[PDB]
């Protein structure tokens, strides 16, 4: 049980240092005890991987590991991201170093020659490197031939494939922080809502929102995130199409009373020119009305307990700003005249 | 038609074999110089029932799409709104019709269509 | 140890000029090309390997010339690195071009290259930029997400094709064609990939309401030669389509059945039963489509050769096949066996599938005799509302092994008085297109053959050469097989059968046929589950003696 | 703009069903006939082969190959290849309460004479039939299989040893 952690975080020192450029000193002797270990580490998560203490040990050093680096400052190193990647370490180990140029001359040709020995060792009982990087050859290969032959951006981004591949990532990974109770969520998410590109990160965050559960706390501390963040929510129902908020608040009750509110807002901020028949806003970022009639519709088109909801939402909006029934007046006059 | 015909049998497999097997042995019995009735009546060795139910004779409670009881666990269940058709169906059978068909219209959870034998107006709730 | 460069040095032009050609395949055409050559490309590649292997880098110049050309080409055209084996012996060529000790800078420049198009084929980033950044930032490395990516970018496109499919004739996005080719197109390389089926069974299943066909033929020679080769287990609803909707496919299925037992597998029926029962033919052939196309191959093969035992036996064990499944899933809504078997009436099969499991031994004398009197019937008074001809009736009665086999076993049992009606349908049996003058002679020739054998087993243990004297023509097979049965019958034999064996057994085509005969005859008793072991013994020592001579 | 109607849009409700029971892929044929079965309950026990087997031969038109040719195609060319398919499978099933004068106009359209890119599955289908009326013999090398196939299994049979039976005449 303890024998395992010096095993581990020194070949995690290993790993990390194989992608750096000091490597002068490397040898054969070196490589050879490199992959060694990394079979050591495979056999181990083959054995006694699954249902032991053993397990859950593993994944607290890997995890903490994870947070003590963090991400910050020094080094934005992977490290080997998951108990899961136990079971195929020497892949990314021998990645590492068929991509440093720095490598020596006599290790790169060890290495390789260990790698791709040949057809002389056709038959053998265990899944072995070379059939391990062929498989990952073809699937690269697979994946850049249906992406240009074949995929489509699907418009309802739910039913999306590399949407729904990053989001059970990102449910992933909430759930291993979950689990450690280290450092809370929200602080993984506030921190990556300032690191990687806002637009993408928001339609994933929309659509693991949607995904069924697998092991909802995912998605739980996801909503108590938003509703803690005002900022991020401003530009979640900005950005994306409306049949994915309208899904998503259907879903999430929680998310309706702020929602509502969000628009309510938008709109107060037009004003109606009698020339041209439309309302406008004064500033360039406000919402226009074909725009906010679109989320409006979708909304309406809903199931019932949302509708009445919006219904009710817009109704004691006009009778505050004068129960007109009449265009040129009120905003929300205009949009219930719209939608029948 | 006196000569013997191609004739095999439906029902209860426990009940079947033994008839399967009196067919087999008696088969050069055979003779088609009487009636097929009473060459089958001594071949078989049994006598017929005259309409032991003529009112309830049979009604097909089969998919009327795949024509089987018993797809993966399903019965059928979902039938016509209607006196002249009565016809079952299952969920997986009417939905894979419905959702073909140019009259039909999906709302939420609902497809409206037409019944497959007497296009009537059928509603499926998935 | 001949030539060693010539042909291999004009495979290479020819290679790299198609190389160049393809050019990473962004199009139709190039994709339709590559996924025509990349096989012998691969054997290109084989022979290469061999040639540089032996050999080392740097100090030969034989193809070095453009042998990096060709494997950079190769490399980044996909179509190539997702077929086998290829990527994996194209990292075998350039493990093989290193040098552990560069000296001129230009060899070191090579290994710089080598570990560049290395890195381009495991690892590189090409594809959507930003599911790369949302990763890379989340911590995940290409290596522990790309399964679950073509996981599901498959399991969205085979819904997308079900979903095209349930939609037929409807107001909705229909799936465009030239999507679903390209797929085709794509499923060709990586067929025996698993993580792929999904996509090739939703491709089969999902035809759709076109006239035409949306998949071209390379897309179907692929699955089927995968799926006889056993490299892809899909279900069988998706061989039954892939057959049904293109036919040169079930007839090459057809002809990898004969290979078996023309070529490898030649009287081993348990072998030939076993590749029939794992492929799907039996399950396939209850549309009758398929059952028409399968007979009608059968008949040209009975024609060509004229009346060769094993395609003979070989039919003999689809039928029955055919017949435990058609029973097994044909229980509501059933074909009538006029649609299987048009050429006859119906009376006979009806007779001919009853099984001889289900009869007592003794009782089957009298069913032979009625057989016998309806092919008789049918033949002969070859009237309006019949058979087209005797040739029918007889590829009819041959489909039904059992019967056709059990006639000479049950005159030796009746020598002594023999009925007339068995000598009939044992002549028919060995010689239809005949007429009644020459089935005369033939019928009293074996009467008399009869007599003369009921008296040598009667008699003691008797000779060789008293046997040779009646073996001693047009029925000369009729007489052999009649005389094998008398050694495996009569308790007189185990002791003298060797002896007539050697005798008859002149060329190679005579040991073949007995070879048969006894293969047959074994399967046959193993599944009526009637036998004697003397006999049962005897005839596995001869057969395994014999198969050793040929 | 693009929404195409079924070909069977016009026709006689039962008809409708069958050609929308056969489009359901192999399993299309036994379909087939539990729709036939499922109308001899019905109010009309007999079944219009006569009239089916005339829409089948009647002609519409269709733009297909170039982006501008007019062509005119019947409609055994014209629905869903696997109801072709089925169909004739079912014709095979039912050959005997057939008429022959809207049949021979089917299997002419099957044989595809004088056609680029045919259906061998049709045109097999086709010799099928024929063979099974009686005015197929057609004294000719017009059997199911292809030329290819045929060639390649004289080829394997050549290597075996011929028996001793006589099933040719000469
Ligand atoms: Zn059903
Ligand atoms: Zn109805």
């Amino acid at each position: 049980m303890e024998s395992l952690l010096q095993h581990l975080d020194r070949f995690s020192e290993l790993l990390a240092v194989s992608s750096t450029t000091y490597v002068s000193t490397w040898d054969p002797a070196t490589v050879r005890r490199a992959l060694q270990w990394a079979r050591y580490l495979r056999h181990i998560h083959r054995r006694f991987g699954r249902h032991g203490p053993i397990r859950t040990a593993l994944e607290r050093r890997l995890h903490n590991q994870w947070r003590q680096e963090g991400g910050f400052g020094r080094g934005p190193v992977p490290g080997l991201a998951n108990f899961q990647a136990l079971g195929h370490c020497d892949v990314l180990l021998s990645l590492r170093l068929l991509e440093n140029r720095a490598l020596g001359d006599a290790a790169r040709y060890h290495l390789v020659q260990q790698l791709f020995p040949g057809p002389g060792v056709r038959d053998a009982d265990e899944e072995t490197l070379q059939e391990s990087l062929a498989r990952l050859a073809r699937r690269r290969s697979a994946v850049h031939m249906l992406r240009f032959n074949g995929y489509r951006e699907n418009p309802n981004l739910q039913e999306d494939s590399l949407m729904k591949t990053q989001a059970e990532l990102l449910l992933e990974r909430l759930q291993e922080v979950g689990k450690a109770e280290a450092e809370r969520p929200a602080r993984f998410l506030s921190s990556l809502w300032e690191r990687l590109p806002q637009n993408n990160f928001l339609k994933v965050i929309a659509v693991a929102l949607l995904q069924p559960p697998l092991s909802g706390e995912g998605s739980q501390v996801l909503v108590h995130w938003l509703l803690g963040n005002s900022e991020v929510f401003a530009a979640f129902c900005r950005a994306l199409p409306a049949g994915l908020l309208t899904l998503v608040t259907s879903r999430h009750p929680a998310l309706s009373p702020v929602y509502l509110g969000l628009l309510t807002d938008w709109g107060q901020r037009l004003h109606y020119d009698l020339q041209k028949g439309i309302w406008v806003g004064t500033e360039s970022q406000d919402v226009p009305w074909e725009e906010l009639h679109n989320r409006f519709q979708s909304l309406c088109q809903a199931p019932p307990p949302l509708k009445d909801k919006v219904l009710t939402a817009l109704e004691t909006c006009k009778a505050q700003d004068g129960d007109f029934e009449v265009p040129g007046l009120s905003i929300w006059t205009d949009l219930l005249l719209a939608l029948r | 038609p006196t000569m013997l015909p191609e004739c095999f049998f439906l029902g209860a497999d426990h009940v079947v074999k033994p008839l399967g097997i009196k067919l087999s042995r008696n088969i050069h019995l055979w003779d088609p110089e009487n009636s097929v009735l009473q060459n089958l009546k001594d071949v078989l060795e049994i006598d017929f029932p005259a309409r032991a139910i003529l009112e309830k004779s049979d009604f097909t409670m089969d998919c009327g799409i795949c024509y089987a009881y018993q797809l993966d666990g399903t019965i059928p269940d979902q039938v016509c709104d209607n006196s002249q058709c009565g016809q079952p169906f299952h969920q997986i059978c009417l939905y894979e019709w419905l959702r073909g068909l140019l009259t039909s219209r999906q709302s939420f959870n609902i497809i409206f269509g037409e019944c497959p034998y007497c296009s009537k107006p059928i509603t499926l709730k998935m | 140890m001949a030539q060693d460069s010539v042909d291999l040095s004009c495979d290479y032009q020819f290679w790299m000029q198609k190389l160049s050609v393809w050019d990473q395949a962004s199009t139709l055409e190039t994709q339709q090309d590559t996924c025509l050559h990349v096989a012998q490309f691969q054997e290109f590649l084989r022979k290469m390997y061999e040639a540089l292997k032996e050999m080392d880098s740097n100090t030969v110049i034989e193809r070095f010339p453009t042998i990096g050309q060709l494997l950079a080409k190769a490399c980044w055209n996909p179509f190539i690195l997702a077929y086998d084996e290829s990527q994996k012996i194209l990292i075998w060529c350039l493990c093989c071009l290193i040098n552990k000790e560069p000296q001129n800078s230009g060899q070191s420049k090579l290994n710089s290259w080598i570990q560049g198009v290395l890195s381009h084929i495991l690892s590189a980033l090409r594809f959507d930029k930003e599911v790369a950044l949302f990763t890379q930032g989340l911590g995940y490395a290409p290596i522990d997400y790309y399964p679950g990516l073509l996981k599901n970018m498959v399991l969205s496109l085979a819904s997308e094709l079900r979903e095209n499919h349930l939609n037929g004739f409807n107001t909705q996005r229909r799936m465009a064609p030239e999507r679903v080719a390209s797929l085709s197109r794509v499923c060709v390389p990586l067929i025996t990939l698993t993580d792929v089926d999904p996509l090739v069974e939703a491709l089969l299943i999902c035809h759709g309401r076109e006239p035409q066909e949306i998949l071209q033929p390379e897309f179907f020679e692929a699955v089927n030669e995968a799926i006889l080769l056993k490299k892809i287990s899909l279900p069988m609803s998706a061989v039954v389509c892939l057959w049904l909707r293109h036919l040169p496919s079930l007839e090459k299925a057809m002809l990898h059945l004969f290979e078996k037992l023309i070529s490898s597998e030649r009287n081993c029926l348990r072998r030939i039963e076993c590749f029939i029962k794992d492929s799907s033919l039996p399950q396939a052939a209850c549309h009758p489509a398929i059952f028409r196309v399968v007979d009608e191959m059968f008949r040209c093969a009975l024609l060509e050769t004229d009346g060769a035992l094993e395609i003979i036996a070989t039919i003999q064990v689809f039928t029955q096949c055919f017949v435990e499944a058609l029973e097994k899933a044909s229980k509501q809504l059933r074909f009538a066996l006029k649609t299987y078997f048009p050429y006859t009436s119906p009376s006979l099969a009806m007779v001919l599938l009853q099984d001889p499991q289900d009869i007592p031994r003794g009782h089957w004398l009298q069913t032979l005799k009625h057989i016998s009197e309806l092919l008789r019937e049918a033949v002969e008074d070859q009237t309006h509302g019949s058979c087209g001809g005797p040739f029918e009736s007889w590829f009819l009665f041959i489909h039904f092994g059992g019967w056709a086999e059990m006639v000479a076993e049950q005159l030796l049992m009746s020598a002594a008085e023999p009925p007339t009606a068995l000598l009939w349908l044992l002549a028919f049996y060995y010689g239809p297109r005949d007429g009644r003058q020459q089935r005369a002679q033939t019928m009293v020739q074996v009467k008399a053959v009869l007599g003369h054998l009921l008296a040598m087993s009667r008699s003691s243990s008797l000779s060789a050469q008293d046997l040779q004297t009646v073996a001693g023509a047009p029925a000369q097979q009729l007489i052999r097989h009649l005389l094998l049965n008398f050694l495996l019958w009569a308790p007189g034999g185990h002791t003298i059968a060797w002896d007539v064996i050697t005798l008859m057994a002149h060329t190679a085509e005579i040991t073949h046929e007995i070879i048969g005969f006894l293969d047959q005859t074994l399967y046959r008793w193993n599944r009526l589950g009637i036998e004697s072991p003397r006999s049962e013994k005897l005839a596995r020592e001869l057969l395994k003696e014999l198969r050793t001579q040929v | 703009e693009g929404v195409e109607p079924a070909p069977w849009a016009q026709l006689e409700a039962p008809a409708r069903l069958l050609l929308q029971a056969l489009q359901a892929g192999p399993e299309g044929a036994r379909r087939g006939l539990g729709v036939l079965r499922a109308l001899g309950s019905r109010g009309w026990e007999p079944f219009d082969w006569g009239r089916l087997l005339e829409a089948l031969c009647r002609e519409e038109p269709v733009v297909q190959g170039p982006d501008g040719r007019l062509e005119l195609k019947p409609l055994l060319l014209r629905l869903p290849r696997i109801c072709q398919r089925n169909l004739m499978s079912l014709l095979m099933a039912v050959r005997p309460s057939l008429p022959e004068s809207g049949l021979l106009s089917v299997l002419q359209i099957a044989q595809q004479d004088l056609a680029p890119d045919p259906d061998a599955w049709l045109r097999a289908l086709g010799e099928l039939l024929r063979r099974d009326l009686g005015v197929g013999t057609s004294m000719e090398g017009a059997s199911p299989l292809s030329e290819r196939c045929q060639r390649q299994l004289q080829s394997l049979c050549r290597g075996l040893g011929l028996g001793g039976r006589r099933l040719k005449s000469p």
